[PDB]
């Protein structure tokens, strides 16, 4: 009784890819082999491309993570002992409301501001290296788009609703304990965030894609003895595998996808988690005070 | 009402109970012993349901809600008035997806493929059992389970989650998020290199498995592979499910305290514990 | 107040009736990339074109998108090709909902769990313009990664333990780096070659011995595994036809 | 599927399955005499 | 009913109805056990 | 009734006796702990 | 498996059977004797 | 009474035993120690 | 896999009877230390 | 006892003997310091 | 007992044996510093 | 192997004799400075 | 004592040995300086 | 003691070692700018 | 792996170890006439 989750024998060839134009930069990294990643899928590691907005988003990222971690380490008095006790509870905090938009001190805020619009600009460059990646491989632009949901929710929770608030004060750290407290204290600040009708749709299409990624996951792995796993092929050429996928799920189910539109439907409820996020994030503060009175007041809670 | 391809696998056989009498489809659906039984769990359950939204005060769907019986009730049975209600439409619920499940088997059997769904499926019922069956037994009451209401259940979360005074320090909740997310991520990933691949633009002929290999090879320096992505997310969602499930077991069966401060035992290891 | 619009209507309401006019059509656009594999649909009995279908049929079938290969080749989707109503199966009982009896072998007649999908007869291409499946003797290059027993000359057996045959050859993935099929000659029939499929297989590394051990069908049914012709490259269809045969064992794997 | 195989171990199943009521009805009884589990019209004195 | 086993399974029935009828008592069973007057291991008053 | 097992498959069904028989010892065992009169570990007396 | 290859596997079995439950009522004597686990009318002493 | 270990699985049989009663000793010694008067570690007295 | 095991589980036998020894030397040093079997009144 | 090591590797066997050894030690020796009267480190007093 | 070296590797059972004894080594270090007495560090008084 | 062991045994043999001896030395001292057994009246 | 080194070679066992050991003596220096009275650094009174 | 550089790479060991050697003298020059009398930059009276 | 090299290093080895115990006991003699780490019946004083 095989299963497909590992890979018992693996094979091992002269490392190949796609051509690329040369461009200024080559291909970086000198590929090798990993046994536990090619237990669980390829074998092969790099090479990564490293164009020039590469080197960009590097950069800035780099720029952004030195200048976190500086602060963090500053904030202990650069010892190392303490730097690990307190690690988790570390946090380079934004700018206080009195500041606006403006540049805040260094100390008050300053440094904050500067790591997030350099986190900020490598992140956008890095959506520009994944457009210009697939592009460059005769490929759609898919990927770039759904990360630039990802992107939106990550503005609106940093940059676009400080700009409608005009104000960085609640905007969230650079920390690992300090981002869940601003997590907490945002949805306590605005009413039991539960009651966010957009939090709630952004609930739904994330367990939505974990179910959906467990579906299609089980659902592949099980016609995987029928060439199942070779899904484009199956897009182009419909075997009996992408058949038999679909008509399990019609018979159980009522209704089936296509080995192309189940990937649609995977797209759309990963992109809708973040975009409805986003807009949710948007409207708090902005439009809705508290969202408890606007549940109340739209037949979502009792009417206390 | 059938598919192009489908008068071809419409075979009987593959049934684990109920022999010919069930073995057949109504429209589209697949009926079998463990359809019929689901339809009876299912029936039943939103009847009761109904029933209790009748005896409810609103009417209004997101103010229905079932309760489970209070906590002085311990692991007992309940009046139906008054808790036995919400412990029937548990029941039946439990009824329900296992009769899914199975039917999945059958479907599986009788199509020939893997039972890859049914088992990644039971782990969806044991999460729900979990939490309204194997925590509330620890735990000793029934009124430890969640109420049936679409905000009400909401409110029983934050509750919950409020009870141990900050629920994101759980570290088993904060690997289920993390799991969670991930399973997001790479769900967005896979859903946009499938269909990039499939549809690469004008002129532009649909690329192979080497150049989705190629553009994640190139973009982040490691490319699964097309078998291992799905061995991977579906991993990665039942690895959240399952750190879920222990993070709910350690709250409130094991756990009876403050999250938050649970992590003091980091700030006091022997090489930083500066006292 | 300050969100308000019309006195009860506010803002995040609005946006949200925004949001579900628009998920009801992106439910309508994926609804119709659904339906371009097998649709429209086809009589359960007569097959004739008919279904309970609504003033949405004019909305549920797109029109066919056209996928470009590497080759010239095209395929368009929906293509509104289908089986034929006339199976190697008759109804248990003539009500459109009864199963089939099948009026055969199942095996090797392809029906049901047997059954394959009418593909056409190319190989899948690499990136070069050749097949991607082929055995490990026509791709020098290609090696089996130490660290993994090398599944050559490994006794094949079934279930019931009786030896169905030997391994000689792997067939692999060019595309994907990944082994595909492995060649067994039969014990019963040299002149005979068979391929079975490598994701049946269990390694069975840790044992007395190692051997190669398949779950689906018994060592008789490897005498009427279906066959290839160019024996170095093998097209869709027929790699399509083996693994169909060799998965329809689990659920008649004892007669019918 | 031995007509006498079965036709043996109905014995054997009829032994333990006295033999399991006995114990079931021993302890019952003693249990029963311990505590009797069916209360009084006025509950339990 | 003369011969209503030439369409039942009497394995397939036997199974059925004995599961059937374990769930129903026990289901009777826990009802009963709810209550104030039928509970025996509680055992309340009747007056 | 000596033709039960004629065609009832003898293991699964001492295995599911078996399984059945432990499940609801074990059900019943609990049942009577929660009790405040038969619970054997503590003892709360009668009267 | 083999014929016979299990009467003497069920005479080590009965051996076992008889050496598992000697010391279990072994140990439950002693824990009798030590603290009984049936109330009395009155409850425990 | 001999033919149930050509029935059965024997290395099957011993190792789903063992670990059965392992299971529900570990139970019982737990249940005991969650007893106020059978807990051999608190050593509670007895009136 | 026949013989050679009968000197597999003499030795075995040897293992359990010393292990067993010392494990019982130690409990009845620990006994004799602090006894874990509460009498009427518990611990005194 | 002779034949008992034909069914069980004795490799794996001790493997999982010794594994099971030092769980069990180690989980009695925490419930032991879980105790106030067999705490041999953070001691009390036995009046 | 000299010939468990044929079930064991030494290859592996020396490292195996090693890592072991250096967690448990380890862990009983960091008992001792955390209770109250054996801490040689803190060296708190006895009394 | 078979004449490899003869030896590996009787060299680990000893290498188990001198580590439990210094642990033995070690345990000795300790107990010296602090034993780890308290009183009736616990920790004096 | 020697016959180590067709079982380990010195490669591989060197650099263990010294990440090893540098890892201990990382621990134990801040574990040292952890505590007031070895903390040569803050240099806290012996009294 | 020259030896070694028949196993160990010059190539690898150099930049193993430099990188090792950096990482010890950040992490000493951190240590001491977090004690109050070796921090050089802040500036503190020793008496 | 001739045992000629196996022996040569293992010589520098025995070495390498005899000088590193050496240093590590003269450090530990050091830091114990600084400051002694076993506290007596009153602790540190
Ligand atoms: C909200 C926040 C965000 C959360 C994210 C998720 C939100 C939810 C929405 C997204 C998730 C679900 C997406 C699916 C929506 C569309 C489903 C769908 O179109 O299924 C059609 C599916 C039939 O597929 P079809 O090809 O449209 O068949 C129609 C034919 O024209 C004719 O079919 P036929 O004649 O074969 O049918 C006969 C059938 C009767 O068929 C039906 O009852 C279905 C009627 C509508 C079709 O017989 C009987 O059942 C009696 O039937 C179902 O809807 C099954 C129920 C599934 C929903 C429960
Ligand atoms: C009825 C009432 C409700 C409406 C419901 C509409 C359902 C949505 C329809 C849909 O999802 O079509 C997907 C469809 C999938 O395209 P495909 O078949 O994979 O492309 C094949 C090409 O050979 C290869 O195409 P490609 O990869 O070269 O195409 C790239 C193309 C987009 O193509 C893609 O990469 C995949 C689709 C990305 C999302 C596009 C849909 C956005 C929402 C609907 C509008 O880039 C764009 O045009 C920008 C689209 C995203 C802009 C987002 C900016 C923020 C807007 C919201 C604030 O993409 C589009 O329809 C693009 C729409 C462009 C106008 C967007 C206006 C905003
Ligand atoms: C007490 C807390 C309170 C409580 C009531 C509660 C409870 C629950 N919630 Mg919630 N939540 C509350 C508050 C709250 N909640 C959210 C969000 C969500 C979404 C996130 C989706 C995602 O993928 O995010 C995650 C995606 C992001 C942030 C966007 C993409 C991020 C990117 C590209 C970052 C790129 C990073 C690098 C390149 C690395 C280098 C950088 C550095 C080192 C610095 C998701 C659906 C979700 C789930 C649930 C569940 C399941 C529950 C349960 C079971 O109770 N919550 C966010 C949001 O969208 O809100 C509308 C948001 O902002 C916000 C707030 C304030
Ligand atoms: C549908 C919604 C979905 C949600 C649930 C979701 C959530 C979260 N997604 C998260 C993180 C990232 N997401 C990504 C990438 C961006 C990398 C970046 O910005 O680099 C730009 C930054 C930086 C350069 C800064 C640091 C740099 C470091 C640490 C290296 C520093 C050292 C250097 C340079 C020197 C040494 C090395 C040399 C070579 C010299 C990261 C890993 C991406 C995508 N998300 C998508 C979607 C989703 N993301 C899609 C479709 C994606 C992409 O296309 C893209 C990608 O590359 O995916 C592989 C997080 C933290 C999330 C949570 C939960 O909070
Ligand atoms: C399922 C998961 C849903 C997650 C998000 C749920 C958001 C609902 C929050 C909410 O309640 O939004 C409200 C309703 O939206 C509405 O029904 C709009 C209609 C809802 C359609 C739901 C479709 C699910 C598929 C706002 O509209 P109102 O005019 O105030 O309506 C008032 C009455 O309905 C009740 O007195
Ligand atoms: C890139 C780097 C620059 C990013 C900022 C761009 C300018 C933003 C507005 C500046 C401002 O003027 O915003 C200030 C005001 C708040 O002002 P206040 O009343 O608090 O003033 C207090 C004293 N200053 O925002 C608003 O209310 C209007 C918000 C408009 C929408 C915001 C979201 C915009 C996202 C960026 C879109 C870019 C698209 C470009 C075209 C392709
Ligand atoms: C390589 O690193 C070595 C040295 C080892 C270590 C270095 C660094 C370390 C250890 C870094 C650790 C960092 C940690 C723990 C980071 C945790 C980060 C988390 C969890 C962040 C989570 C969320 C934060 C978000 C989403 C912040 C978003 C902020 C944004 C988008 C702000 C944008 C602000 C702008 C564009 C400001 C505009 C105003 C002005 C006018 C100033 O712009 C010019
Ligand atoms: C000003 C505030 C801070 C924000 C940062 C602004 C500067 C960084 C973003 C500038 C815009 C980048 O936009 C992008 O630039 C790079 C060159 O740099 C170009 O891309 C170039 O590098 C790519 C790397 O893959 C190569 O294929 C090739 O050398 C060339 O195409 C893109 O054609 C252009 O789309
Ligand atoms: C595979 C095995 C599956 C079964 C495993 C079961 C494990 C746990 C079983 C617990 C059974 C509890 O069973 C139920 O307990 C509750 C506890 O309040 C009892 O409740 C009753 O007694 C308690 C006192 O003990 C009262 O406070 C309560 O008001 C009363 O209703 C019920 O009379 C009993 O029916
Ligand atoms: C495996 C087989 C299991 C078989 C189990 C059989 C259970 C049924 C036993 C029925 C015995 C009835 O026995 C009858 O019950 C009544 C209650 O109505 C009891 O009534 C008597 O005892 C109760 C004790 O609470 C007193 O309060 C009451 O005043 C007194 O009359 C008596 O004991 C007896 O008259
Ligand atoms: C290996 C499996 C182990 C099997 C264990 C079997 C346990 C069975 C033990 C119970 C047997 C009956 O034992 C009987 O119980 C009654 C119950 O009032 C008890 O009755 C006596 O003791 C109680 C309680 O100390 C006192 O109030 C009083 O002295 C007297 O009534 C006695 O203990 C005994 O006469
Ligand atoms: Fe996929």
């Amino acid at each position: 009784e095989y299963q497909n989750i590992l890979t018992g024998v693996q094979v091992r060839t002269a490392p190949h890819s796609a051509p690329i134009a040369k461009g200024i930069f080559p291909r970086l990294g000198k590929p090798g082999f990993s046994y536990w990643l090619g237990k669980i899928g390829d074998a092969q590691i790099g090479p990564i491309y490293l164009g020039t907005t590469g080197v960009l988003s590097l950069v800035f990222g780099f720029f952004a993570i030195e200048i976190i971690g500086f602060n963090l380490l500053a904030s202990v008095n650069w010892s190392p002992m303490e730097f690990g006790r307190q690690f988790f509870w570390l946090g380079l905090e934004p700018p206080a409301a009195e500041y606006g938009l403006g540049f805040a001190p260094l100390a008050e805020g300053g440094w904050w501001q500067i790591a997030g619009f350099f986190l900020t600009t490598s992140i956008l460059l890095w959506w520009v290296r994944m457009y210009r990646r697939a592009r460059a491989l005769k490929m759609g632009t898919h990927t770039a788009w759904a990360f630039a949901s990802a992107i939106f929710l990550f503005l609106s929770l940093g940059f676009i609703r400080p700009l409608l608030m005009g104000n960085f004060s609640e905007s969230v750290p650079f920390g690992i304990f300090p981002h869940l407290e601003w997590t907490n204290s945002f949805s306590l600040n605005y009413g039991n965030f539960f009651y966010n009708p957009f939090h709630m749709l952004s609930i739904a299409f994330l367990y939505g894609s974990a179910l959906l990624f467990a579906m299609h996951g089980a659902t592949i792995l099980a016609v995987s003895r029928l060439g199942g796993d070779r899904e484009v092929e199956q897009i182009t050429d419909r075997g009996t595998a992408a058949e038999r996928a679909a008509l399990f799920w019609r018979w159980t189910m009522g209704f089936n996808a296509t080995m192309e539109s189940i990937h649609r439907w995977a797209w759309w409820f990963a992109v809708l988690c973040t975009f409805t996020g986003a807009i949710g994030i948007l409207l708090t503060g902005t439009v809705v005070d508290n969202w408890f009175e606007w549940g109340v007041k739209h037949g979502l809670a009792p009417a206390p | 009402a059938l598919l192009s391809f489908e008068r071809k696998y419409r075979v009987r056989g593959g049934t684990l109970i109920g022999g010919d009498l069930f073995d057949f489809w109504v429209g589209p659906f697949y009926v079998g012993f463990f359809g019929v039984t689901t339809l009876l769990f299912t029936v039943l359950g939103t009847a009761l349901i109904v029933w209790g939204a009748a005896l409810g005060p609103s009417w209004t769907f997101w103010q229905i809600s079932i309760n489970p019986p209070d906590v002085s009730y311990g692991l007992a049975m309940a009046p139906m008035a008054k808790g036995g209600l919400w412990q029937i439409i548990t029941f039946s619920a439990i009824g329900a997806f296992v009769s899914w499940a199975l039917r999945e088997v059958e479907i599986c059997r009788k199509l020939g493929i893997g039972y890859h769904i049914p088992f990644a499926f039971g782990f969806a019922i044991l999460a729900y059992v979990s939490l309204v069956v194997i925590r509330p037994v620890m735990m000793g009451a029934w009124g430890y389970g969640f109420p049936y209401g679409f905000m009400t259940h909401l409110d029983w979360v934050s509750n919950t989650g409020y009870q141990y005074a900050n629920f994101h320090y759980n570290p088993a909740h904060m690997l289920g998020i993390t799991l969670f997310f991930t399973t997001c991520l790479a769900l967005a990933l896979h859903g946009s290199l499938i269909l990039s691949a499939a549809n690469p633009g004008k002129g532009e002929v649909v690329k192979g498995p080497e150049h989705e290999n190629t553009y994640f090879q190139d973009t982040i320096g490691y490319s699964v592979g097309t078998l291992g992505i799905h061995r991977v997310g579906l991993i990665l969602a039942l690895s959240a499910v399952v750190w879920s499930i222990i993070c709910m077991i350690l709250s409130g069966p094991i756990y009876t305290g403050s999250w938050p401060d649970w992590w003091l035992w980091w700030q006091k290891l022997p090489f930083w514990n500066h006292g | 107040n300050k969100g308000d619009i019309t006195g009860y209507m506010d803002v995040a309401q609005v946006v949200l009736y925004a949001f579900w006019i628009f998920f009801a059509g992106l439910i309508i656009y994926l609804r119709r990339e659904d339906r371009r594999e097998g649709y429209p649909l086809e009589d359960a009995i007569s097959g004739k074109i008919n279904s309970l279908q609504g003033l949405g049929s004019v909305f549920s079938i797109a029109r066919p998108k056209i996928f470009k290969l590497k080759t010239g080749a095209t395929y368009a989707a929906p293509n509104f090709k289908r089986d034929a109503v006339a199976i190697k199966a008759t109804r248990t009982a003539p009500t459109a909902g009864a199963p089939f009896e099948p009026t055969g072998n199942p095996m090797t007649d392809a029906v049901g769990p047997a059954a394959y999908a009418l593909r056409d007869e190319l190989p899948d291409l690499t990136l070069g313009g050749q097949p991607a499946i082929v055995p490990l003797r026509v791709a020098p290059t290609f090696s089996v990664a130490a660290e993994d027993t090398d599944p050559r000359g490994l006794p094949v057996v079934d279930r019931k333990g009786a030896v169905a045959g030997k391994v000689t050859d792997l067939w692999i993935d060019r595309a994907s780096i990944a082994i595909r099929y492995l060649e067994v000659e039969l014990a019963a029939t040299p002149g005979r070659k068979v391929l079975l499929p490598f994701a049946a297989t269990r390694i069975n590394a840790k044992t007395k011995s190692k051997t190669v051990t398949v779950q689906s069908i018994l060592a008789r049914h490897f005498a009427n595994v279906p066959t290839i012709a160019k024996t170095d490259s093998i097209t869709r269809r027929e790699e399509d036809k083996v693994m169909a045969y060799y998965s329809s064992g689990y659920l008649y794997s004892d007669r019918v | 599927i031995t007509e006498g195989e079965a036709k043996e171990f109905h014995k054997i199943f009829t032994s333990s399955i006295l033999v399991f009521f006995g114990v079931a009805a021993f302890a019952h009884l003693l249990v029963w005499i311990w505590r009797p589990w069916v209360p009084g019209p006025n509950g339990y004195s | 009913m003369w011969r209503i086993w030439q369409l039942f399974d009497p394995r397939q029935a036997l199974v059925g109805l004995a599961t059937f009828l374990f769930v129903l008592a026990l289901l009777i069973h826990f009802i009963l056990l709810s209550t104030e007057r039928f509970n025996w291991l509680e055992g309340a008053s009747t007056k």
